RNA sequence: AGGUAAGGGAAGUCGGCAAGCCGGAUCCGUAACUUCGGGAUAAGGAUUGGCUCUAAGGGCUGGCAGCCGACUUAGAACUGG
RNA sequence: UACCUGGUUGAUCCUGCCAGUAGCAUAUGCUUGUCUCAAAGAUUAAGCCAUGCAUGUCUAAGUACGCACGGCCGGUACAGUGAAACUGCGAAUGGCUCAUUAAAUCAGUUAUGGUUCCUUUGGUCGCUCGUACUUGGAUAACUGUGGUAAUUCUAGAGCUAAUACAUGCCGACGGGCGCUGACCCCCUUCGCGGGGGGGAUGCGUGCAUUUAUCAGUGGUGACUCUAGAUAACCUCGGGCCGAUCGCACGCCGGCGGCGACGACCCAUUCGAACGUCUGCCCUAUCAACUUUCGAUGGUAGUCGCCGUGCCUACCAUGGUGACCACGGGUGACGGGGAAUCAGGGUUCGAUUCCGGAGAGGGAGCCUGAGAAACGGCUACCACAUCCAAGGAAGGCAGCAGGCG
RNA sequence: AAGCGUUUACUUUGAAAAAAUUAGAGUGUUCAAAGCAGGCCGCCUGGAUACCGCAGCUAGGAAUAAUGGAAUAGGACCGCG
């Protein structure tokens, strides 16, 4: 089947090299996994040495890092927005490493206001009835008052970050390669990386 | 070759191993251990060819499978395990106990020593590993991974360790003023002090030894092998002591010798 | 040709199979071979076809149902007996267990039972007891090891720490020099 | 100046975006005595195959060549001269061997015929296996 | 005066007369010979619809921002008996 | 032993070649008494093959109700042999041949800090905080109905076990460590405030995998090494945390020995694979070759055990060559070696040792750690067997033997 | 005692570089071709050594053969602001 050889191509003179034996087992290509984004469905290949490797072919979440603050929840996934490999892998929805995804802020929220006691997001003009967020939000003991002051000092956050947070959703890169480990763990972008690639994103626009 | 090659033939076995051309196509193939295919002895020699204890394979299979042999305090019921440097043979039936030492030249010698001496062999440290929970490791060259070793032990230096138990007792540090064994390669056998060391880096660094008759030589690090601090080593050493002198030394004191004798 | 479940056929296809398949015995492992099968359809062209009758009928009919051949095993492992004999779980099943009376032309009769097999036996149970010492020993010669290597630690470190010490002294020395 | 591919080019060991309120840059010593240039150091570069400044290692042999061509991005080719004698006749034949090397962008300034020293690393493309360690100006060309 | 004809394909006839076959464009490829200019659209191949995308090819104003304007070329997916 | 001789001419001195001389091989002719070794279908046909054999395997330590043998001490299972079969492993070793292959194979030298690795040996195997005195049902060998002209072809019905296929727990385990923290106590200010301590509850808290962050126990010449901490992840086409077996059997229902087997991970051994540099016959009536049908690189990915245009997408136009690139031929497996030999070389190396390739020609693949395996399958081409004409079955460049 | 010295060819050593084979040590296979044994009234021993091109490593030499120093002084050395 497909092979990788070396043998199989030209010197670097340029000249042909015959070759001197068959398709050897261990130099050996498989069909690529090409995973997409819905119900998980991941297939078990066995390897050299008796291993397994796990392919994904559709997936819906995955463990995005938060590199600032040092937090990863499990995240589901939306959409993938570019790729820099080619646009075909963002016409077709394509988990593969280094590409850009959406994820939705939910549990980065949920962390932030328990953590920090500070709104993230909300568009001013609403108020939640059920009062999950007032009981996370007040409260607080007046001795772990000021525990939540020193915190809220440094709570502040980027206004591309704060924007994303408001829209509910923001963009990540995909770390891991589905095709092996079979997760689609990435980070969260930040900061010049991240202007960047809204600068791509908005020049594909027009 | 489509996997592990498992046969040996005779003319392609090692030379130190003394085997005879006429005899036989094929030589015993050492079993995987704790010691390399040409650094070792299998027992099947060490009984059969140089003790003479045996005749053929069926001889040493009886030998052997009657649980008769000791290696390393522990009975091995292969006929091809694997015996390398600095081995603990015992055969409790006949009271003897034998250490595998180089000679002068390079082919294994018959040492015997006493069973005080037997209780304890030595070990040459190969790396130092860290384990899953900050745990220090020692691996010698014998394959021995003992967990929390000293501290002061280093990469390149040597332990003594307790058979029944399986536990280091004392250790000596790579210096020069030490004796060392050259384990492998054209001075196997050589017993000499460390004169100077010469730094490589990238390569393989090497070591120059001066013997006890002034020939001194060198040699690489992956084949020194300190059996000692200072000039007296911690093992019985055996006839020769480790010189290789000149071939007209060797010839002229058998002759004398022989016609000493009559 | 042997008919095959499931090809939804009626004539004679060629099929790719392996272990698990029917109409063929692997002889290596991994080993697959094409053998030609029949249509699970009933048509006139058929040499021998398998009936299995589920629902008795009226009529006792002298062929099959008039006699009744008793089964030539019983059951071997001691779950399935306390299923066949509805055993508690304090009750012993060694006492229970079906043995076959053996009888023919000269020999004496003789009686034989089969092994019991997952039963509870001092056998099992000191080899249980045996496995969880030595999960305990591990522990214990593990816990004795790192103390003692603790100790050693301690002495090498507060050797190094004096040895720096007086390093550091001598630093001061030559400060004050 | 950077950030001219379609990824973002930026070091993958040290984090860029811890929250304030310029930009480190890593790098090692590739030992062997080779003293790391300052530019690998100073630069805001970023390189995958940089000795100095990415995640290649130098292992195995040292050789030195002259550079004959800087066509290539990221990467020159050199040409190292040799004798090889026949058993024969007592003499020699002049043979060289053209090898193409990673020319980190730390070292700005090389022209083509001066000597180079290289050694020996992982494979980085089909025929390079080498990277530069120093670079040594020609018979004068000072100016 | 136009066509269509199963199977054979010039076996008809002085004679392939007539009729029939190819045929545009794009990407490959192109021999004997030669006056070296040609032969040459030699010969021989493949693709062509519809729909939806992507990339590239510029001006005007104040390596940057905004506003405009046209026709094309290439690549990809989906789909039709 | 650093060796010559006859021959052009009427005669001579030369160049010059022919023929003489001697080994080493191949075949042949004649002859052939003893004895010790010993090549032996490579040279043309890697052409085709009747036949027979060449890979099976059980120890007290995985399964034993086949009376096929066999003991009686029974009634609280199983004496001990044991055909067959399931299970585990080998069959990827070895042997044969040289067809292909000219920086390819191979020879010397190195690195995997760029990877895997069955077995052996040694480390680990109460580290996790949440019916176990033993959990489930299918199957072979067995009985019985047959089909086919036939094969190591098999079906339907009954049973019956696992160290075969799965589910799954008591214990250590009583508490620590981190976040959470209702609360509580103390000092001080007129006072907010500030500072210092105890602590309800909940969650997580093993190794292995993935991801991001912080500091820098043991190292290499050099790590993005090893180790520690932080926040999660852990694939249902799932990971390990023992639901196994044997020999003697003791001490206060519980503790107990020697082992065997399996297994996540880490070192070790047999290796395997890409790799760095150097080295190969003849040929110019082969001088330019490779290159958007990958050629030289860059960036980011897919796949691969790993690094690499191995492949993809987008970019730059590079790469080799008169130091012979590239193409072509080889009556070319490479080498360690052999003959001849003064010194230098020439020729041979099919061949018992190592490395490479293959089983008529390519191609594809299950199993397994290890195969693109052929005394393994799946196709097409050539050859070819039995036949009821419906089908089935083959690969001696293995050991003997047959045809050509 | 640890680190540094223009780079090489060359020359010498050492290291490493499979066996079998070649040369060669010992050895009455009744001699020899051979083989690795064997000899003594349990003991005494062998199973050595040399070469192994070419390429790579290390350590002495700088005779010979290539190459640079500084010459629009962007030259050393010594301290200074
Ligand atoms: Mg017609
Ligand atoms: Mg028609
Ligand atoms: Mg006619
Ligand atoms: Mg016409
Ligand atoms: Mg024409
Ligand atoms: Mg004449
Ligand atoms: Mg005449
Ligand atoms: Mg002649
Ligand atoms: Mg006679
Ligand atoms: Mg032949
Ligand atoms: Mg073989
Ligand atoms: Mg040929
Ligand atoms: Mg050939
Ligand atoms: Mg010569
Ligand atoms: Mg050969
Ligand atoms: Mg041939
Ligand atoms: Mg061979
Ligand atoms: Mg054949
Ligand atoms: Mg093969
Ligand atoms: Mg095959
Ligand atoms: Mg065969
Ligand atoms: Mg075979
Ligand atoms: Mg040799």
């Amino acid at each position: 089947g497909i092979s990788r050889d070396n043998w199989h191509k030209r010197r670097k003179t340029g000249g042909k090299r015959k070759p001197y034996h068959k398709k050897r087992k261990y130099e050996l290509g498989r069909p690529a996994a090409n995973t997409k984004i819905g119900p998980r469905r991941i297939h078990t290949v066995r390897v050299r040495g008796g291993n397994k490797k796990y392919r994904a072919l559709r997936l819906d979440v995955g463990n995005f890092s938060w590199g600032s603050e040092c937090c990863t929840r499990k995240t589901r996934i939306i959409d993938v927005v570019y790729n820099a490999s080619n646009n075909e892998l963002v016409r077709t929805k394509t988990l593969v490493k280094n590409c850009i995804v959406l994820i939705d802020s939910t549990p980065y929220r949920q962390w932030y206001e328990s953590h920090y006691a500070l709104p993230l997001g909300r568009k001013k003009g609403a108020k939640l009835t059920p009062e999950e967020e007032e009981i996370l939000n007040k409260k607080r003991s007046k001795k772990i008052q000021k525990k939540y002051d020193e915190r809220k000092k440094n709570a502040k956050i980027s206004s591309l970050l704060e924007e994303q947070f408001q829209q509910g959703k923001l963009l990540a890169c995909i770390a891991s390669r589905p095709g092996q480990c079979g997760r689609a763990d990435g980070y969260v972008l930040e900061g010049k990386e991240l202007e960047f690639y809204l600068r791509k994103i908005k020049a594909r626009k027009g | 070759a489509r996997g592990p090659k498992k046969h040996l033939k005779r003319v392609a076995a090692p030379k130190h191993w003394m085997l005879d051309k006429l005899t036989g196509v094929f030589a015993p193939r050492p079993s995987t251990g704790p010691h390399k295919l040409r650094e070792c002895l299998p027992l099947i020699i060490f009984l059969r060819n140089r003790l003479k204890y045996a005749l053929t394979g069926d001889e040493v299979k009886k030998i052997c499978m009657q649980r008769f042999i000791k290696i390393d305090g522990k009975v091995r019921t292969d006929i091809t395990y694997p015996a390398g440097f600095m081995d603990v043979i015992s055969i409790d039936k006949t009271g003897e106990n034998f250490r595998l030492i180089y000679d002068t030249k390079g082919r294994f010698a018959v040492h015997r020593i006493t069973p005080e001496e037997a209780k304890y062999k030595l070990c040459k440290v190969r790396k130092i590993f860290v384990g899953t929970k900050g745990i220090p490791h020692l691996v010698t060259h014998d394959a021995r991974t003992i967990r929390y070793p000293d501290p002061l032990i280093k990469v390149n230096d040597t332990i003594q360790i307790d058979l029944e138990t399986g536990k280091i007792t004392d250790f000596i540090k790579f210096d020069t003023g030490n004796l060392c064994m050259v384990t492998g390669g054209a001075n196997l056998g050589r017993i000499g002090v460390i004169t100077n060391r010469e730094r490589h880096p990238g390569s393989f660094d090497v070591v120059h030894v001066k013997d006890a008759n002034g020939n001194s030589f060198a040699t690489r690090l992956s084949n020194i092998f300190v059996i000692g601090k200072g000039n007296k080593p911690w093992i019985s050493l055996p006839r020769g002591k480790g010189i290789r002198l000149t071939i007209a030394e060797e010839r002229d004191k058998r002759l004398a010798a022989k016609q000493s004798s009559g | 040709f042997p008919m095959k479940q499931g090809v939804l056929t009626h004539g004679r296809v060629r099929l790719l199979l392996s272990k698990g398949h029917s109409c063929y015995r692997p002889r290596r492992t991994g080993e697959r071979k094409r053998k030609s099968v029949r249509g699970c359809i009933v048509d006139a062209n058929l040499s021998v076809l398998n009936l299995v009758i589920v629902k008795k009928g009226e009529k006792d009919i002298p062929g099959l149902t008039d006699t009744t051949v008793p089964r030539r095993l019983g059951p071997k492992r001691a779950s399935r007996i306390r299923k066949l004999f509805n055993l508690s779980k304090e009750d012993d099943v060694r006492q229970y267990v079906v043995r076959k009376p053996l009888n023919k032309e000269g020999k004496k009769p003789r009686t034989k039972a089969p092994k019991i097999q997952r039963l509870v036996t001092p056998r099992v149970l000191q080899h249980k007891r045996r496995r969880i010492a030595l999960k305990k020993q591990r522990t214990k010669k593990n816990k004795e090891e790192a103390a003692e290597y603790a100790k050693l630690l301690a002495k090498r470190m507060k050797e190094a720490k004096e040895k720096r010490q007086e390093q550091i002294a001598k630093r001061r020395r030559l400060s004050s020099l | 100046d950077i950030q001219t591919e379609r990824a973002y080019q930026k070091q993958p060991t040290i984090f860029q975006n811890k929250k304030r309120v310029k930009l480190p840059r890593y790098y090692k010593n590739i030992g062997l005595g080779f003293k790391t240039p300052k530019e690998a150091i100073e630069g805001t570069y970023i390189d995958k195959k940089c000795p100095f400044t990415g995640n290649v290692s130098i292992r195995g042999r040292i050789l030195s060549g002259v550079v004959t061509k800087m066509k290539m991005q990221r990467t020159i080719v050199i040409r190292r001269d040799y004798l090889h004698y026949i058993r024969k006749y007592n003499r020699f034949e002049k043979r060289h061997k053209n090898m193409s090397v990673h020319l980190s962008p730390c070292f700005r300034d090389v022209q083509i015929g001066d000597i180079v020293t290289v050694g020996e690393c992982r494979p980085l493309s089909k025929t390079v296996r080498f990277n530069v360690l120093k670079v040594t100006k020609a018979a004068g060309t000072k100016k």
